[PDB]
């Protein structure tokens, strides 16, 4: 992989979105298979 | 719907005087380009395009007012 | 100068003979803007996949394994769909797949051909001479492939036969 | 010859380096960032190209690819519609029954409830109801399969595609020179008989083949599924002679001039199909061919290669008068060197164009079944208005960057740029005049008519019961349109629409068009349209005219298009750029046009749709209460806005519940807005200085520096949060509105 | 050299320099001054030998059929499906011709109308001029004759051997 295209892909928007859209897939798939979770089950 | 007529002598007889009026008129008027010396083929083909404008505006319009 | 192939078309400058089975065809310019690398790489990938799928129409009319049912080839995608055997092959081709992404930056670095997979277990070429007869002779069967295995998925859409039968009467 | 190809080959290297290196384009930017102000610069300027590099030649090539990349996105986004419809929506369910299935063609999925979005729309179908237009669109070109939209959809895929290799090998590998883009004749000749001559007619060849015989069969009941394919159509002149006769006669009429035989598919019906409400199909395609036909005529007026052909320079030239000095003199040089006074000019013409799209698609509707789908009429009436509007303010922004940058006096002595510039002052101060009378006579009306109101004397208000201000040469001018068929249209089998006058198209016992008078409160409100757009005028004009220098700042070319301000001293020259005369026109843009969406969405609603039933009245939907309560703004507040958004406010549990989520959300996002407006850069400065200290306190300082947003920025951001709060707002309490009641 | 018609005299091109193949000195509408030389040579050779193609074939039809059943033959093999699948091939081949022509627009050294295809050797050495204007001859006559029995046909409905017999 050429190393100018991997500092692109380092760099702040692109990185930025990147972790937003792996935190929004986590918290989107948590709620699909664990839904409606107001409280923590004790 | 107004009028127009099926193809005739008279049709073509119109045609052929408005292409040769609009090659005289572009013959006179032409600014960049003995009285056909210089006159070129997109010369020509400019006014025989002309000359079949004119020609169906004229045609369409005297079989409009019945003249035919 | 000119086409070998097309004697009529010049020759595409970057066709200069490096790569086996060149005859300087390419009239829509495509190594003209594209990666030559690149687009020998799709070709021998695209005509082993061919290879592969002719000699399945073949064997795998005359003969099916017992422990699947009998239809097919085409009708065998869309029953694999959904039995799942296709969701293997495809997980499995993707798999070897990533190395092939691997295989093809290590191409765009020059420290690999566009077809080297250093794939030759039975060790079948023995010196130069013989890799680049055997070179020509892919690329031809690649290309030769490539057509016969659309003319074989074609003509069963049309006809509902299989080329075997479809030999024996017209 | 004099207009040829000229191209450098592999002008710039394809390669991945100045991806790595933000702000490469910028001399200024390319040495990286210190402060935070860095990054906004770096998204701020990085499309302006003439501030990168003074060379015409880049700037036009990267002018061409840019282009070639958003022609890109159009493509992928058409052919996203395309999918969409195909694969989820319920179009041929409505093609099934028009009238009856609500068109859908967005299904979300389920996550936290939001499947609740996935409404009932009819056609055993659950999803997001749609109002851009494009099933009527698809109905009209004849599309009657899924399997067409598949096609339609890889069609807009491939041509996507297309641009986006055109524009990397008309920058990177085959870019054109200057000259060759310096061929205005040339461009207008090959976009006028080329790209609109021959689009218009390709495009009547696929209405007279394809859309004609189609709609046909769909108005006379046969099923889509029971419908010829298009190709049939194509091959078999039977079939089509079957409902077209004149086509048994082929090509022979056309090319005898014997036209009058094509009569049949070739119409100046006018008015409405009575079966779907909109045009007349045949009426389109003759319209389409006549505009084909004028459009390659007017493709070869300008010279070229050879000799005939018109002079552009020498037609600007030679029109000069008495009045005017040299007259258009110069105006050729600066429109073949100046890419700001191109995109000035066009932007306002594409704005206006968008504006005049607006109004004759209310009033004429052009697609099967749309006339009648009220959502669909007021979504694409406000979105055009909103494209328009938004268009004409760039046209003037461009205008005054032309001014502040490309504008140069030696070259533009004493023609009409430069005589326009020496009495900018008597322009501006009779326009603020005009505006000034326009303000008073227009909206004092409203508040003396509130006054009168209140003081309970109904005797002394502006109202068609009370002192009238009739709109007589309105009225006058509908009357003419409504006697033309037959008098000085005798062609014409009816009007060309019935808001002018006639007769109640109704569609499914609704109406699709009726007349639509004229009286005392639509006098007041397009006088109000007419101060409202002269105030607009008004601050782009003198934003334009005094942007290189004025009595105050004589020196103002050199600060700039964009400064914030030219200090505390004269007084104070806060938002003294044409920039911020451009920030403050999009504020008086937005005002016009929301008035001008509230004026069509309360006269519609009440003036004009509603149910048809027995003995042939019409019930609008809110029963015609815009005579007696739009000529107050307690009527526009109580019986237009506090009426009509309970439809947004009562919308939670049901599948238009996200217009109200978003309809709260733009109150927030248009509040939030004022927080930028109204505040100013030192003291959030100061603010951040004390959050600096409480990072330093920690050791968890940034290396880059945060700075409070620039003066300009502040304003911008402020401008942008407002224009989307506000449109925001507008767009979710009409949707939920007319989904609801329409 | 040779002037069609006296008082028009020979039109001052970069075609009518004796080079080219078949001149008679005829252009009375100096078409050639106007387009390109190499593409109205490569569009006569190949509406010559199109035409050829059709005259030939409109004799040769007349005198005998393939084993196994004009402008109604078109017609008729379009509803076969045989015009499609002899669309094809010319296109493809038409394709490459188009590349062949851009070439030579561009400036490579084949000249017009020649496809580099000799199996026989006839053209090798000096004949080829000479049968290069046998070519262009026949070809001209070529879309003369077709035209003849086409529009014969539109009268008669009948082949132009077979109306020459009867
Ligand atoms: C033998 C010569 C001859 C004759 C007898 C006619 C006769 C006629 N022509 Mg015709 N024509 C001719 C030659 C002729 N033409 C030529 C040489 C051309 C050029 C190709 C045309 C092109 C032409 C066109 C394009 C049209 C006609 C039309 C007509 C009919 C006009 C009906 C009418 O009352 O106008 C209508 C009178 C009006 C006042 C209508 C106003 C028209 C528009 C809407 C107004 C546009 C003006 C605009 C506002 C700009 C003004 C502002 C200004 C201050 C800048 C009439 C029968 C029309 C037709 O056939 O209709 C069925 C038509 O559309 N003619
Ligand atoms: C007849 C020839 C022709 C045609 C059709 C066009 C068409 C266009 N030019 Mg243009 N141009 C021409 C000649 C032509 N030009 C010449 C001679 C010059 C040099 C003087 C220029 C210089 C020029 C510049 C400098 C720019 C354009 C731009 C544009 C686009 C305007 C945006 C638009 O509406 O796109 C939507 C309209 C469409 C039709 C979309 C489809 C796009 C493809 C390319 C159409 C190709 C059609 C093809 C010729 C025929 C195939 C159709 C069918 C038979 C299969 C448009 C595609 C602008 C642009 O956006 O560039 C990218 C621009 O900046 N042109
Ligand atoms: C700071 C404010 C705040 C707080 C404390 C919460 C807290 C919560 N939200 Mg909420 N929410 C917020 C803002 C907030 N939200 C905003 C601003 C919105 C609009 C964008 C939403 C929209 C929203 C929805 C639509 C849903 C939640 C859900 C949840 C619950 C998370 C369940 C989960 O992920 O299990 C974690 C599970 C693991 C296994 C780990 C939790 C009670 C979900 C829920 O369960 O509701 C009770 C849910 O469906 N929230
Ligand atoms: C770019 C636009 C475009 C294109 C590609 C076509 C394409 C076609 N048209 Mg069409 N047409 C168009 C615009 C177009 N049309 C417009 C604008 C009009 C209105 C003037 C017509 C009016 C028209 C008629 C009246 C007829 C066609 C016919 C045809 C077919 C040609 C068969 C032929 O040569 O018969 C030539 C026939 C002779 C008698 C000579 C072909 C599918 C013919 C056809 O096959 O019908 C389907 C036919 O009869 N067209
Ligand atoms: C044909 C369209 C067109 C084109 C090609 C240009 C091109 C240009 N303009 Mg112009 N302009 C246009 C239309 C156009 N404009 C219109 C319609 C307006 C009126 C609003 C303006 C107003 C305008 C001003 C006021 C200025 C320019 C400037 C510029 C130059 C640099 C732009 C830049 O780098 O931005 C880079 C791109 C961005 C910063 C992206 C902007 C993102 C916007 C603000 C937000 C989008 C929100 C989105 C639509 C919805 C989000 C909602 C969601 C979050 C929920 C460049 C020459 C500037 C300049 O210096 O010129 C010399 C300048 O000062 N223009
Ligand atoms: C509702 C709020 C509001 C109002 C009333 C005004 C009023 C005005 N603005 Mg303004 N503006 C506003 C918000 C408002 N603005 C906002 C939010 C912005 C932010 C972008 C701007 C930005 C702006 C610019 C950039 C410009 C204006 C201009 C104008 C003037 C237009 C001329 C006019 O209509 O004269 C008629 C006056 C009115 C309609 C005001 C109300 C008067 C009514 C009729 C009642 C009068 C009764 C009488 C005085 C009672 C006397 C009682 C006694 C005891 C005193 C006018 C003074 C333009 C200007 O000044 O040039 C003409 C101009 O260029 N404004
Ligand atoms: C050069 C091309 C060519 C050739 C060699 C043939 C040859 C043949 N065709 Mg044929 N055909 C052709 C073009 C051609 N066709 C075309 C263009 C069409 C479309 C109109 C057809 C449509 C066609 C049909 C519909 C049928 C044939 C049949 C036949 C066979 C007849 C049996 C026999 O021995 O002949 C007869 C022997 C003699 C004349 C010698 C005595 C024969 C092999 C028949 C066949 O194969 O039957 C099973 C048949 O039914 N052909
Ligand atoms: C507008 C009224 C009008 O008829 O103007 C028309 C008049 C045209 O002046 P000339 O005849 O000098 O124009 C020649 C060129 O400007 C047109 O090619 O313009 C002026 O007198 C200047 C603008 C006065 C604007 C006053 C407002
Ligand atoms: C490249 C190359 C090669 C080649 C080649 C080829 C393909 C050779 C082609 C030879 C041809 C096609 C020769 C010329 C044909 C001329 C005709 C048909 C013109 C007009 C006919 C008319 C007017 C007629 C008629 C009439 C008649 C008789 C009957 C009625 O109908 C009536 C009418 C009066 C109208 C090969 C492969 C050999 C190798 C070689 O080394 C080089
Ligand atoms: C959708 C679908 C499927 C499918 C499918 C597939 C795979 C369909 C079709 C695939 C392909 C590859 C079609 C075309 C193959 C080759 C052609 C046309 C070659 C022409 C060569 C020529 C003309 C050579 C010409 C030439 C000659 C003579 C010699 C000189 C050179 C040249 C001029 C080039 C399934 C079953 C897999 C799955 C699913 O259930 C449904
Ligand atoms: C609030 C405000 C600020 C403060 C705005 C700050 C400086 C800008 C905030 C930008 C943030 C950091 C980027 C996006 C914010 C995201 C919501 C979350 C932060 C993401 C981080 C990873 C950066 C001004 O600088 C200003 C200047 C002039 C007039 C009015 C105002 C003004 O009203
Ligand atoms: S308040 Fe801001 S914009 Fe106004 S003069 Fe001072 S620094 Fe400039």
């Amino acid at each position: 992989m050429d190393s100018n295209f991997l500092k692109y892909l380092s760099t702040a928007p692109v990185l930025f979105t990147v972790w937003l859209s792996f935190t929004a897939s986590f918290i989107i798939e948590a709620n699909r298979f664990f839904p409606d979770m107001l409280y923590f089950p004790m | 719907v107004p009028q127009t007529v099926a193809w005739s002598a008279k049709t073509g007889a119109v045609m052929v005087l408005s292409n040769i009026l609009c090659i005289v008129a572009g013959r006179y008027v032409i600014q960049v380009k003995g009285s056909f010396a210089g006159f070129g083929l997109p010369e020509l083909l400019a006014s025989t395009s002309l000359g079949h404008i004119v020609g169906s505006g004229a045609i369409l319009g005297l079989s409009y007012v019945g003249v035919l | 100068d000119f086409s070998a192939a097309v004697p009529f078309l010049k020759r595409p400058t970057n066709l200069d003979g490096q790569y086996i089975g060149d005859v300087g065809f390419d009239p829509l310019g495509f190594s003209d803007v594209f990666d030559l690398r690149v687009l020998r790489e799709a070709e021998l990938k695209h005509g082993r996949f061919a290879m592969l799928a002719t000699l399945g129409f073949i064997v795998q009319e005359l003969y099916t394994f017992p422990f699947f049912p009998k239809m097919a080839p085409v009708d065998a995608h869309d029953y694999f769909v959904k039995q799942g055997g296709g969701s293997q092959i495809i997980f499995w081709i993707s798999f070897v797949e990533l190395f092939g992404v691997v295989a093809l930056f290590e191409t765009l670095q020059g420290k690999r051909e566009p077809g080297d997979f250093a794939f030759d277990p039975l060790g079948l070429a023995k010196d130069e001479a013989t890799l680049e007869r055997y070179r020509l002779a892919e690329v031809k069967h690649a290309r030769l492939a490539m057509i016969a295995i659309g003319g074989f998925i074609h003509q069963y859409w049309v006809t509902k036969q299989t080329v075997l039968e479809q030999l024996g009467n017209f | 010859k004099k207009v040829s190809i000229t191209v450098d080959r592999d002008p710039v290297a394809t390669s991945f380096e100045k991806w790595a290196q933000p702000g490469h384009f910028s001399r200024t930017l390319a040495k990286g960032p210190k402060t935070t102000t860095w990054i906004w610069n770096l998204h701020a300027d990085v499309h302006d190209f003439d501030s990168h590099t003074n060379s015409l030649e880049d700037i036009s090539r990267k002018i061409f690819s840019a282009h070639f990349g958003q022609l890109s996105i159009i493509f992928l986004w058409l052919s996203g519609m395309y999918f969409h419809g195909a694969r989820f929506s319920n179009y041929s369910a409505w093609l099934s029954n028009p009238t009856a299935v609500k068109p859908s063609a967005q299904v979300v999925w389920p996550i936290v409830g939001q499947e609740i979005l996935n409404g009932d729309v009819g056609g055993g179908f659950q999803g997001v109801q749609v109002t851009s237009g494009f099933f009527q669109i698809w109905r009209a070109s004849g599309i009657t399969s899924e399997v067409e939209l598949y096609w339609c959809a890889l069609a807009g895929l491939l041509m996507s595609g297309l641009m986006i290799f055109a524009g990397w090998f008309h920058y990177h590998k085959a870019a054109p020179k200057l000259e060759w883009f310096q061929n205005a004749e040339s461009m207008l000749n090959h976009h006028l008989s080329g790209l609109l001559g021959l689009g218009c007619l390709s495009w009547a060849g696929h209405q007279i083949h394809i859309s004609l015989p189609v709609n046909k069969l769909l108005d006379a009941g046969v099923a889509p599924q029971e419908i010829p394919l298009p190709h049939e159509f194509l091959v078999n002149r039977d079939l089509m002679a079957q409902l077209y006769p004149s086509f048994s006669k082929g090509l022979v009429p056309f090319f005898t001039l014997n036209w009058s035989e094509y009569s049949d598919f070739l119409t100046f019906k006018g008015g409405l199909n009575p079966v779907t409400g909109g045009l007349w199909l045949s009426d389109t395609a003759h319209h389409h061919l006549a505009l084909a036909v004028l459009f390659i005529v007017a493709g070869h007026m300008y010279r070229t290669n050879w000799g005939i052909g018109h002079s552009m320079k020498e037609i600007l030239e030679a029109h000069k008068g008495p009045f005017t000095g040299e007259g258009h003199k110069g105006l050729y040089e600066i429109l073949t060197t100046s890419w700001h006074a191109q995109l000035a000019i066009n932007l306002a013409m594409m704005g206006s164009v968008s504006i005049i799209v607006a109004h004759h698609m209310y009033a004429m509707p052009p697609y099967p079944y749309i006339a009648t789908d009220y959502p669909t009429q007021l979504s694409i009436f406000t979105h055009h208005m909103w494209i328009g509007g938004f268009c004409v303010v760039g046209g003037a922004a461009h205008a005054g960057i032309f001014m502040v940058r490309d504008y140069n006096p030696a070259q533009n002595y004493n023609n009409l740029l430069d005589r326009v510039i020496r009495h900018r002052d008597a322009i501006i101060s009779h326009l603020n005049w005009i505006c000034i009378f326009l303000g008073f006579h227009s909206f004092g009306l409203y508040i003396h008519n509130d006054t009168m109101r209140a003081l309970g004397r109904t005797q002394d208000m502006f109202s068609d019961t009370a002192i009238q201000l009739k709109p007589v040469f309105a009225q006058w001018v509908q009357s003419i349109h409504t006697l033309a068929p037959g008098n000085t249209t005798p062609n014409a089998l009816a009007t060309a629409s019935y808001a002018f006058g006639g007769d109640v198209v109704a569609v499914g016992n609704k109406v699709a068009m009726m007349p639509i008078s004229l009286g005392t409160a639509d006098f007041m409100v397009h006088h109000i349209h007419a101060f409202t757009i002269h105030v607009t005028v008004l601050i782009l004009l003198k934003g334009v005219l005094f942007s290189r220098n004025s009595r105050l700042i004589p020196d103002k070319a050199n600060l700039g298009f964009r400064f914030p301000c030219d200090g505390p001293g004269r007084g104070g020259t806060c938002q003294s750029s044409a920039w911020d005369s451009v920030f403050l026109g999009l504020f008086w843009m937005y005002n016009c046009i929301s008035v001008v969406i509230f004026h069509f969405s309360w006269k519609m609603q009440s003036d004009v749709w509603g149910t048809v039933q027995a003995d042939g009245t019409v019930t609008h939907i809110t029963g015609g209460n815009f005579a007696q309560s739009a000529i107050t703004i307690n009527g526009w507040l109580r019986d237009f806005l506090w009426a009509q958004a309970s439809q947004v406010i009562q919308s939670y549990g049901s599948a238009l519940s996200a217009y109200g989520l978003i309809f709260l959300g733009a109150h927030f996002i248009w509040a939030f807005s004022l927080m930028f407006l109204f505040s100013g850069r030192g003291y959030w400065q100061e603010l951040i200085e004390s959050i600096v200290w409480a990072h330093n306190k920690l050791n968890v300082a940034p290396a880059i520096q945060p700075r409070a947003l620039s003066i300009t920025q502040g304003r911008a951001v402020g401008l942008a949060h407002y224009l989307l709060g506000g449109i925001g707002t507008t767009w979710a309490f009409f949707l939920a509105r007319i989904i609801s009641v329409g | 050299m040779p002037v069609a018609i006296p008082p028009l005299g020979r039109p001052e091109t970069d075609m009518f320099d004796g080079s080219v193949p078949g001149d008679a000195g005829f252009d009375p509408l100096v078409i050639s001054g106007w387009l390109d030389s190499r593409w109205l040579r490569e569009a006569e050779v190949k509406h010559g030998r199109v035409a050829m193609l059709a005259a030939a074939g409109c004799i040769a039809q007349d005198l005998f059929t393939f084993p196994g059943v004009m402008s109604a033959l078109h017609d008729a093999a379009v509803k076969a499906g045989s015009m499609q699948q002899m669309l094809w091939p010319i296109a493809i081949l038409e394709t490459i011709s188009i590349a062949a022509t851009i070439q030579m627009l561009q400036g490579s050294g084949r000249a017009p109308g020649d496809f580099g295809f000799d199996p026989l050797g006839l053209g090798k050495g000096a004949k080829a001029e000479r049968m290069a204007l046998c070519e262009i001859k026949n070809g001209r006559l070529a879309m003369i004759g077709f035209s003849g029995m086409m529009h014969h046909y539109f009268i008669t409905g009948k082949g132009p051997i077979e109306l020459l017999t009867s």
